[PDB]
């Protein structure tokens, strides 16, 4: 019942929530940080079924 | 003292710097560039004599040459200092004509004379058309031919003659084999007609054939003479009227009478005129595009060259001979008039259908035969046969020599006495992934345990009837000479010189040139040899199969890109199906500069299409309103046509919105079929992704399983796979469908519309079957046909038949484990004889299997397993349409045999067969000299490297030069000569090695700093092309196309670039405007090559050019080299080729991995493709190579540092692409897809010993933008030295050279941020 | 033996190895760090006598 009904998701893309980490990091845009270079592997192509 | 000789090779350098000592690495190459500077002026200087000579044969006899350097001038000239630099800037109305003194002498030769070194000439023919059967009426040259044959051989009926076939005797022999259709009475559907009859022809006359359009032309004739095709009965022609005289009678006093009944009975309808027939099916059949024009060839290489051909091979008079009396006995009817209407050259045929490929074939024996330096007696006898045989029927006759030379292919080696075998390291079939490296050889006598040894007989006898059969038909070839010639071609060994041969016979077979086959013949046999007969328990085995394997490819966590960027990657596709340009109008108003003849001259003459056109203007309505389901509907047809005559491939093209759901619905199971990089991963199964380009690399296991004996190879191959699936397409759809339901979390909700629609949506609508009709132009009509099965422009053809190939492999497997078991408890194979690991390799339709055993069998022990295994899958895997044949493939054991690509004994066999000079579907007549000038060095290379000789091949290619890249501009003619070819970067004294940056270094003193700027002016100024954008005028449609594209930005749009300069042309909000003109380059860009043709010739009546190039001004080089001597020993894989590339292979050994070693063609395409899911929407190979030739150094990294893009990464593939315009110039065919050194990528030189050659700095790392560089500098050099003799093996890196370099950085990572600093 | 029958060896390619310590190393691009610069002018190509 719940795979039949819930056709979509609302979620925001990732380009913005990179560019809102992007801002929040003191770092600077050169110097290597494992956070901001870890979720950049991500993609939200598997988020109707979770 | 003519450099045209066999006793002088240009591999004269090899055994050079073997022996003595060598010192500091300048002057040795100053020796080498030395001579080759001699060895090319004695080739220009019987250049010149060659082309004077053709050229007072084509034209008037007096011809006379003048140095025309740069001292001369100085003389009268013309200057249109205004309308200098010739550009286009935005049925004609002519603008301002101003005459003009004509600068040059009519009729006279200019040969330009460069740092002693004659490179250009230059003539021009002043439009002297006065005005504007008949023998008289004909060109200065087929005169000339005519009186020359007219004087060898006047009459005496010469016997072993041409013996043209007449339509009475054609009758003859092919009356049982040609049947008309009559619509409604062959009772098969899947076809309609709408012709009221039409002509089905199978076997007797499938291929046009030499016939004379005059002997008995019979203007009208009944067509009732042959046979009906669909029934016995209803063939009496009398019957076939009365029944007519009766239903008009009837009709008299009123009738429904069925048009399909009425008119069948006329006996009027069965008319028709054969030279109209005829001339169709020709003008359908054969392509004739080619490099040249066969005139230019035909006396060139026959009637002034040909003391050079004779004094080597005296075999080869025969053929002359041949040629000669054809000409002389019947005279006229030879014809080649070629009509250059617009820009395609269609030769239009007179007195014979098929005298130009026997023109074709008797050019194209004397190339292949001279080319292969064949070291033997009585194989260029049997080659020369063979041709002889060929002769007389160019067409029919390759066909009927096919089978005897595949059969012939087939043994060609069981009865030897030596093989030299090679042995490698054992390798894991397992793991897809591992890699083959050489360790030695051993000589061995035992035979190679193919097939073909216990059906020996059957094929020998099929062969010998093949043979008398063309015999019978021929001149009576003393059939004796060729049953007792033919036998020794399996009397051969795998040692000295005899390698070559196989690759040489395969280039023999497509002596004609890209012939077709009847479509209609063919769409009308090939669904008739199939059969269904079987269970219904088969047809489940493989519903499930296919059903499982689906399942389990499609849930993954690969990302599924979105509906606009799958858009753009379709225009990317350019499917030869998909492609369907459409442009209301696009008005060639371009001002064209004309030809100086007597005055210049401006005009503009519109022009529309050109290019595939996505008509993304019409993507509006395919985003939104669009449905995917088929009713019954029409479409166009294209037909393909093959080397070697074997027959006509049909491409199904499907619409747009087809191909776009379609590829969305499969990208998930496609791009893990693809991996290329995949690590024993239940994919490994499928091949689909690998390089292909080279053997070693692409397909590692086959070479393997040829040289170790504890594995057998199982190379069967099937019938007309997509047509088999006709009677399963049901089940393999339906099974397609439901595995598409499963692991996908989405629910089928019903929509019709495009992009509103569930990925699982999608499935229901698409997958249902019901295949569109198909409507395709044949001879005296058009028909249409419904084809159930994979089809072919299908979203997923691949796919398909690599599920469907995969599968009844396994079912077929399954019972041969039972047939083994049976013969193994009775007394045969014997127990111990059990097989571990199975790997089954698929590649659409063709496919491998691969057996592994801890004992190895003995030899009668592999016959019976791999009889019983082809008599399992026949009536397991071949009962439900399917037909494999023990003949067909080359199944057997220490020879494996892949995709035209086979090795027996651990040596490589090859297929080469490209043929350049007389291509298909190309205008090489009407292409820029750039473009000839990239395809004359490439398909030789590739020549070369499968096996052909390079002293030979390159000299006969030396032979045309000047009669080849002649450039037209507007009554100025150029002839280019032998010095052009430094420019793109081969030395002729080196090997087929693109020694480019080296001698461009030394293309200081030894001149060769002319050419290389010649093509530069040639193809660079395109960029004005590119900088003729097109803007948005006419009309603006939905324009919802630029709301749909759309990528996140940081500076705005009003910022990214204060100037435009760098800013609008790469602007987010452009992204189509940019696209428009960056995806119509070419629509004029052929005539931006036509005008640049004025510019070029400027350039050499001007001072302009002969400046210096821009490369040597930077200084890089190495200090502290050490040096020692080569290996010496010969053992190498690929025994086709020269025995000093065989020494450098194995000294290094072979290459791996195909990626560290740079490659810059493929290794940004390799990034681009790791980084997706980062991207912006459009990018490619292509718009990064123009941006960075636009915007030079910094503009590049201006825009792209402010797209959203990692600086690392970028800068990376920065440097690969700086690295990629410093290895060569631009050249459209060099920059679309690529092509590789061959030579270069089979010898491992990568990165992985490259580090290690380099000496360790000290100091900090280098920049990317120089390491690169200075690494490719030290990788061209170790690939010369070697040739010479010796290999280095440690380097300096001259860091006073060093230290300048990192400065460069310090003040340039300075710029980029300083700009930054002020919000400009 | 072990010559004879041990004829390849599993490592890593360089690069790999290299850009996990560029990432590692939370320093800035721009300066030297001689722990970066040494492990440049490793060479695996005697990895399997080893």
């Amino acid at each position: 019942l719940d795979r039949a009904f819930l056709d979509g998701v609302g979620f925001t893309p990732l380009a913005e929530k990179q560019q809102q980490l992007q801002l929040q990091l003191k770092t600077n845009i050169l110097t290597a940080n494992l956070i901001r270079s870890a979720i950049n592997g991500m993609n939200t192509e598997s988020n109707l079924e979770v | 003292v003519s450099p045209f000789l066999d006793s002088t090779p240009f591999t004269t350098l090899h055994n050079s710097l073997y022996g003595q000592q060598i010192h500091s690495i300048d002057d040795e190459l100053a020796q080498i560039c030395k001579l080759e500077y001699e060895l090319q002026t004695q080739i220009a200087d019987e250049q010149i004599t060659a082309l004077k000579h053709f050229l007072t044969i084509r034209t008037g006899s007096p011809q006379e040459i003048q140095y025309v350097d740069k001292e001369w001038m100085k003389s009268n000239q013309h200057v249109p200092s205004f309308l200098g630099d010739v550009k286009l800037m935005f049925s004609y109305r002519v603008q301002k004509k101003h005459k003009v003194q004509q600068p040059l002498k009519p009729n006279t030769l200019y040969v330009y004379k460069y740092k002693g070194l004659p490179r250009v000439v230059l003539r021009f023919v002043p439009k002297v058309d006065t005005t504007s059967f008949s023998c008289d009426d004909l060109s200065p040259t087929w005169k000339y031919i005519l009186t020359e044959a007219k004087r060898a051989f006047p009459d005496r009926s010469y016997s072993d003659c041409i013996h043209p076939m007449t339509w009475e005797e054609w009758l003859e022999e092919n009356q049982d084999h040609v049947k008309v259709l009559t619509q409604y009475a062959h009772q098969l559907d899947y076809v309609t007609l709408l012709q009221d009859f039409n002509l089905y022809v199978s076997g007797g006359a499938s291929r046009v054939r030499n016939i004379d359009m005059s002997t008995l032309p019979t203007s009208i004739n009944v067509l009732d003479h042959f046979e009906l095709y669909g029934d016995a009965s209803m063939k009496e022609y009398v019957r076939s009227g009365e029944w007519y005289g009766l239903l008009r009678e009837i009709e008299q006093e009123g009738m429904t009478v069925n048009e399909s009944e009425k008119v069948f009975a006329n006996p009027d309808t069965y008319v028709l005129n054969v030279k109209k027939y005829f001339l169709r099916r020709f003008q359908q059949e054969i392509a004739s595009t080619g490099m040249t024009p066969l005139t230019d060839e035909l006396l060139n290489i026959m009637f002034v060259h040909w003391n050079i051909i004779v004094t080597a091979e005296p075999k080869l008079q025969v053929i002359k001979d041949d040629l000669l009396k054809y000409y002389s006995r019947y005279g006229v009817d030879a014809t080649f008039d070629y009509n250059m209407k617009r820009s395609e050259m269609t030769v239009v045929t007179r007195g014979h259908l098929l005298a130009h490929k026997v023109l074709e074939c008797a050019l194209r024996i004397v190339e292949t035969i001279y080319t292969y330096d064949i070291q033997d007696e009585t194989f260029k006898d049997i080659l020369i046969d063979l041709g002889r045989l060929i002769m007389r029927d160019p067409i029919y006759g390759t066909t009927t020599v096919r089978d005897a030379t595949t059969v012939m292919k087939q043994l060609m080696y069981t009865q030897g006495t030596q093989f030299r075998r090679i042995m490698f390291k054992k390798y894991d079939y397992s793991n897809f992934n591992e890699k083959l490296v050489l360790k030695g050889e051993q000589m061995t006598n035992e035979p190679p345990t193919l097939l073909a040894t216990t059906h020996y007989e059957e094929m020998d006898k099929k062969r010998i009837d093949a043979l008398i059969k063309a015999n019978q038909r021929a001149g009576n070839i003393l059939s004796q000479s060729s049953i007792e010639r033919c036998r020794y071609t399996d009397s051969l060994d795998l040692v000295g010189d005899a390698n070559r041969y196989f690759s040489a016979l395969t280039t023999l077979e497509a002596v004609a040139g890209f012939a077709s086959s009847d479509l209609l013949s063919g769409f009308i046999d090939s669904n008739e040899s199939i059969e269904f007969t079987g269970t219904a328990h088969l047809r489940k085995l493989l519903y499930h199969s296919v059903r499982e394997q689906i399942t389990t490819l499609n849930t993954s966590t690969v990302p599924r890109p979105s509906l606009p960027k799958v858009l753009l990657s379709s225009a990317k596709d350019t499917a030869s199906a998909s492609i369907e340009p459409l442009t209301f109008r696009i008005y060639k108003t371009t001002p064209e500069y004309d030809g100086e003849s007597l005055n210049l001259v401006e005009s503009t003459v519109e022009m529309s299409t050109r290019q595939k056109k996505p008509n993304l203007m019409k993507a509006a309505e395919i985003l939104r309103s669009t449905v995917t389901t088929n009713q019954e509907m029409i479409i166009s047809g294209g037909t393909r046509a093959v080397q070697g005559g074997k027959g006509a491939r049909a491409v199904y093209p499907t619409k747009q919105p087809y191909h776009i759901a379609g590829s969305l619905l499969f990208h998930k199971v496609d791009t893990i079929v693809n991996a290329n990089k995949k690590y024993r991963g239940v994919s490994n199964k499928y091949g689909q992704g690998i390089s292909n380009a080279i053997p070693h690399i692409g397909v590692p296991e086959i070479i393997a399983v040829s040289s170790d004996g504890m594995a057998i190879c199982l190379a069967l191959d099937v019938s007309a796979f997509d047509v088999a699936q006709k009677y399963t397409e049901a089940d393999i759809e339906l099974a397609m469908r439901d595995g598409f339901l499963d692991s996908e979390i989405s629910m089928i909700s019903g929509e019709t519309v495009l992009e509103r629609m569930n990925p699982a949506d999608l499935a229901n609508n698409l997958l249902t079957n019901t295949p569109p009709r198909y409507k395709y132009q044949t001879a005296l009509g058009d028909i249409i046909i419904l084809q159930h099965d994979n089809r072919s422009g299908v979203p997923w053809t691949g796919t398909q038949n690599d599920l469907v190939n995969v599968s009844n492999h396994h079912m077929a497997y399954d019972e041969y484990k039972k047939r083994v078991a049976e013969l193994q408890r009775q007394g045969k194979i014997s127990i111990d004889v059990n097989d571990k690991h199975h790997i089954v390799r698929v590649f659409g339709d063709d496919s491998t299997f691969i057996m592994t055993y801890d004992e190895p069998p003995s030899a009668e022990e592999v016959h019976l397993m791999c009889a019983t295994f082809v008599e399992s899958y026949q009536d397991t895997a071949g009962t439900l349409g399917f037909a494999i044949n023990a003949r067909k493939g080359m199944i057997g054991r220490y020879g494996s045999e892949y995709l035209k690509n086979s090795a027996i004994y651990g040596n490589i066999k090859s297929v080469n067969q490209v043929k350049f000079r007389g291509s298909e579907k190309s205008a090489s007549y009407h292409f820029g000299v750039s473009e000839k000038v990239s395809m004359i060095r490439d398909i030789t290379d590739l020549t070369i490297t499968r096996g052909c000789d390079e002293t030979r091949k390159w000299k006969y290619n030396l032979m045309m030069l000047p009669v080849d890249l002649t450039t037209r501009a507007g009554a100025f003619r150029m002839h280019n000569l032998c010095s052009i070819m430094t420019g793109v970067g081969k030395m002729y004294l080196g090997g087929t090695l693109n020694n480019k940056l080296i001698a461009s270094y030394h293309g200081s003193s030894f001149g060769w700093n002319f050419d290389d700027n010649l093509i530069k002016t040639a193809n660079s100024i395109g960029a004005i092309s590119d900088s003729s954008y097109d803007a948005i005028s006419t009309k603006i449609t939905n324009l919802a196309d630029f709301k749909d594209s759309q990528q996140r930005i940081t500076r705005d749009i009003i910022t990214s670039g204060r100037l435009p300069q760098h800013l609008n042309r790469y602007g987010k909000s452009n992204i189509l405007r940019h696209i428009l003109a960056s995806a119509a380059m070419g629509p004029l860009s052929q005539i931006e090559k036509n005008v640049n043709a004025y510019n070029v010739v400027m350039g050499i009546l001007n001072g302009k050019l002969e400046a210096p190039t821009v490369l040597e001004r930077l200084n890089m080089g190495f200090k502290y080299v050490v040096m020692s001597d080569l290996k010496q020993d010969d053992y190498s894989p690929y025994s086709c080729q020269g025995l000093q590339y065989r020494r450098m292979l194995v000294h290094w050994g072979l290459n791996d991995s195909r990626i560290t070693s740079f490659d810059p063609k493929g290794k940004l395409q390799h990034l681009l493709a790791k980084n997706s899911q980062i991207l912006p929407i459009h990018f490619d190979i292509e718009f990064v190579y123009r941006l960075y030739l636009q915007a030079g150094t910094m503009g590049f990294l201006q825009v792209m540092s402010y797209y959203q893009l990692p600086d690392t990464l970028t800068h990376e593939m920065l440097a690969a692409v700086v690295a990629l315009e410093l290895q060569l110039g631009n050249d459209k065919y060099a920059v679309d897809m690529g092509v590789y050194s061959s030579q270069a990528g089979q010898i491992r030189i990568n990165d992985a010993l490259m580090d290690s050659i380099i000496q360790h700095r000290r100091g900090p790392p280098l920049p990317i933008i120089d390491r690169t560089l200075n690494r490719l500098l030290l990788h061209t050099y170790m690939l010369m030295f070697g040739l010479m003799g010796k290999s280095i093996d440690s380097t300096k890196i001259d860091p006073t050279l060093s230290w300048r370099a990192i400065l460069e950085s310090n003040d340039q990572r300075i710029a980029q941020l300083s700009e930054l600093l002020t919000a400009v």
